[PDB]
RNA sequence: GGGAGACUUGAGUGCAGAAGAGGAGAGUGGAAUUCCAUGUGUAGCGGUGAAAUGCGUAGAUAUAUGGAGGAACACCAGUGGCGAAGGCGGCUCUCUGGUCUGUAACUGACGCUGAGGCUCGAAAGCGUGGGGAGCAAACAGGAUUAGAUACCCUGGUAGUCCACGCCGUAAACGAUGAGUGCUAAGUGUUGGAGGGUUUCCGCCCUUCAGUGCUGCAGCAAACGCAUUAAGCACUCCGCCUGGGGA
């Protein structure tokens, strides 16, 4: 059974990432629509639409690939896991090259970047790596 | 079922005996009942003609119908009885007319069974039909030899023979020793297989338990003097020192043939054994 | 051509013994369903019909 | 036998019409267990049907189980008319 | 209830007369033991494909019954068959 | 994470269908082997690399008709089916488990994994009682050999079979734990479902669940795996930490 569905919609975006898949889809839910519009406002991927449908809706995410069909997502890593939980205090957020990639957090102020965490001062949860 | 007792003593230790489950009750009918006297062994002449035998427990016979001639009407079986005489148990059947009986209980018997006997009876444990309308490959017990003599044949616990064929006016069968030979169409026989067929697997477990049986001590002839048994005598433990062993009155004990040489019934024994 | 398809018969009696004979070879012995061109299905019950037969003595064990 | 099996579906359905719940599930469960019980004491030597019971027994137990975390009373009711512990 | 098929080989010699009185003789078996008898028939009287019991011909006779499957009708017709000398070879098949 | 609700996708039920050597019990059929009986019949038969032991004039082998009994189920039969695994192949009946496909009536997360436990578990083996044809450890004899406690030959007991009860191990292997999702294709085959044809048969398209083969991406020390992953991920469990000693 799925135990970690934000593992999976990432394991989604990179296998179809890896194969150039135009477009990808995946079962809605908050947690994904938040992480969805911070790749697409990082510039990640190309768009981000929802479906409503009876189940839970759905999240329809269109990949970005640079000049020369270069993959822009490089890769994506799933930090705190079911099995064990990531947190990290407001001075502990971790930088992704850098900067170069990001860290995505959920906070007691929302999910938000690395970038707007160390900003606003505050920790969290670290649900993603991505670069 | 064997139920094993507990080694709660030496004399326990490793004895087994019938939990009679079967048996339905104890007390026998009294119309059936005749006494009997335990001869231990010795002849009209009041010598001991059959060593081991005597002392042991008191019974009294029940009168066993054999015959089962009495085909007008069906016998329902009504008890499951402990017969001290035989190894196999009896049933008490009473026919619709009223006569009380005593049978052998077959393998597989049960109270309100109702059981007939003659030519036209139905193949079922119980029944008694001539051997003649006995199709072949059917188990049967309580055979008799001569018409209307009464079964003799396969009445121990357990026992059980089987119709091989016809020839003749002769039926042929192979006995609960494995021996085959003709048996007179005529003669009746049970079907089925003697029931408490568990008897064989009775640890007796003390010697007390066999003189309650009335078997007396058995005296091995190596261990008497010369003039008692040929075994005898000789200094210490000492092997047979003979050209082979011998009963007490010199009859060789292991091998040694004692069916009669002429016996009319070798035209009638197919095929032996033992 | 699938015979017993083509017919359009779901029930195979074994009874049917003239039915039978054009699935058994001389010898009495069963045909292979890619020599007869049969599906799979009605093999299986072409086999149960024919030794059925066999048993009852409408089909030859051998010869 | 559907029969059988639709008659208990009747006696215990939460509603009209209610053929999958809680009380409907593990009483035809039990009816199963029981009959296939039987069966194995007939069969002491089946053990493949053997293992099908065990799965029938341990479906039944975790719909008792889910059945007394969601309401206790429902589940005494359930226990007190199907005769379990 | 669960239909069966009997088709059973009756011996080439019996006579007619003989051969009516067993056929009543078991369908009387089959309803008394609890089954329903809703057909029975002389099929066909055919040379066997091989030797069966000694005869290389026989009678075949079909008997469609119904019965529920805990009834002992097809056992004791079987065993009474097995048994009798007249049924050469006896088949009980459950038919759709 | 807790508490009060809601939901139907997971899970299960209902309803309608499909296949099957799945299991258990009781019966039952034919070929063949061996033995037994009886004819015919005469000097061999059998066997090896070559021989011999052995069986045979007390009439063998062969051959014909029968009889007995035991074990296994030829053809079908097929990287075919079914089972969790071990494994399951004549046929019939009785009892009985699971699986698959539709459908969307029902419940509304009820699920996954699972230490310890429990159950099952090839073959051999063990206990009690049966059975015993063929095969065959041990064993006997004939060979081969320098020797041959073997390979080969002729015989042959336990065992192989049955019932019950122990045992609890196998290269028990896909030498690949279970569950779930995602990531090119091509081509067989088993069981279904829907449609477009096709008079039907049948052909084509779609689809589910198996089962093979080939082969991208990706992975790998390499060999190779590759929608039945050894790819990409998450959950739980078992297990490894140089070789020998062991
Ligand atoms: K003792
Ligand atoms: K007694
Ligand atoms: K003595
Ligand atoms: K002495
Ligand atoms: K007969
Ligand atoms: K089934
Ligand atoms: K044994
Ligand atoms: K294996
Ligand atoms: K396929
Ligand atoms: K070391
Ligand atoms: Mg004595
Ligand atoms: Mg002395
Ligand atoms: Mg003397
Ligand atoms: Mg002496
Ligand atoms: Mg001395
Ligand atoms: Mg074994
Ligand atoms: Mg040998
Ligand atoms: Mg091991
Ligand atoms: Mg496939």
């Amino acid at each position: 059974v799925m135990t970690d569905p934000i593992a999976d919609f990432l394991t989604r975006i990179r296998n179809a990432n890896m194969v150039k898949h135009e477009t990808l889809e995946v079962p809605a839910s908050k947690i994904k629509r938040d992480i969805a519009e911070i790749l697409k406002r990082e510039g990640f991927i190309r768009d981000v639409e929802y479906i409503e449908d009876d189940k839970q809706g759905v999240i329809r995410v269109f990949l970005k690939y640079g000049k020369n069909e270069e993959r822009v997502i490089t890769n994506l890593k799933r930090i705190s896991k079911p099995g064990l939980r990531a947190y990290v205090k407001a001075d502990e957020v971790p930088k992704v090259l850098n900067g170069l990639g990001i860290a995505i957090i959920s906070t007691s102020e929302g999910v938000i970047t690395d970038k707007e965490a160390r900003a606003k001062n505050i920790g969290g949860e670290v649900i993603a790596y991505v670069w | 079922a064997i139920k094993k007792y507990k080694p709660t003593t030496n004399g326990r230790r490793n004895m087994t005996s019938s939990d009679f489950a079967e048996i339905t009750t104890s007390t026998p009918e009294k119309s059936l009942l005749q006494p009997l006297k335990n001869n231990a062994g010795r002849n009209n002449n009041g010598r001991i003609t059959v060593r081991h035998q005597g002392g042991g427990h008191k019974r009294q016979y029940r009168v066993i119908d054999f015959k089962r001639n009495k085909d007008n009407v069906a016998a329902v079986v009504k008890t499951i009885e402990y017969d001290p005489n035989r190894s196999a148990n009896i049933a008490l059947v009473h026919y619709e007319d009223g006569v009380k009986a005593y049978i052998l209980a077959p393998k597989g018997l049960e109270v309100g069974m109702r059981l007939v006997s003659g030519p036209e009876a139905d193949i079922k444990v119980g029944n008694a039909l001539p051997l003649e309308n006995i199709p072949v490959g059917t188990v049967i017990h309580n055979i008799e030899m001569k018409p209307g003599k009464g079964g003799q044949l396969i009445r121990s616990a357990g026992t059980s023979a089987q119709v091989l064929g016809k020839e003749g006016k002769y039926v042929l069968i192979r006995l609960n020793s494995g021996e085959v030979r003709m048996i007179l169409a005529t003669c009746r026989a049970t079907i089925g297989s003697v029931g408490n067929e568990q008897h064989e697997l009775i640890n007796i477990g003390k010697a007390g338990r066999s003189r309650w049986m009335r078997k007396r001590p058995t005296v091995r002839g190596s261990v008497m003097n010369p003039n008692d048994h040929p075994h005898g005598g000789g200094e210490g433990k000492t092997p047979i020192g003979r050209k082979a062993p011998v009963s007490p009155w010199g009859q060789p004990a292991i091998g040694y043939k004692t069916r009669n040489k002429k016996a009319k019934s070798d035209k009638l024994i197919v095929r032996r054994r033992t | 051509v699938d015979y017993i398809a083509a017919n359009h018969i779901e029930y195979i009696d074994y009874k049917d013994t003239e039915l039978l004979k054009r699935f058994i070879s001389e010898r009495g012995k069963i045909l292979p369903r890619r020599v007869t061109g049969t599906g799979a299905k009605n093999q299986r019950k072409l086999t149960i019909a024919i030794k059925r037969a066999r048993i009852m003595g409408l089909l030859p064990f051998v010869s | 036998s559907q029969e059988r099996k639709n008659e208990i579906i009747k006696e215990y359905a939460r509603h009209e019409g209610d053929t999958g719940s809680p009380e409907v599930q593990i009483a035809v469960l039990t009816e199963d267990i029981n009959q296939l019980n039987e069966h194995a004491r007939t069969h002491k030597k089946d053990h493949h049907s053997y293992r099908g019971l065990m799965k029938k027994i341990g479906h039944r137990r975790n719909l008792l189980a889910y059945l007394r975390k969601t309401d206790i009373q429902r589940y005494r009711e359930l226990i007190q008319r199907l005769g379990l512990r | 209830d669960t239909k069966y098929e009997i088709m059973y080989i009756i011996r080439p010699n019996i006579d007619e007369e003989a051969k009516t009185a067993l056929v009543e003789r078991f369908d009387t078996i089959l309803k008394d033991n609890g089954a329903e008898v809703i057909e029975s028939k002389d099929w066909e009287k055919r040379r066997l494909a091989y030797e069966m019991n000694g005869f290389r011909e026989g009678i075949y006779h079909i008997v469609n019954v119904t019965s529920p499957s805990t009834a002992g009708a097809i056992n004791e017709f079987d065993r009474l068959a097995k048994i009798n000398d007249d049924i050469i070879r006896h088949m009980i098949v459950k038919v759709e």
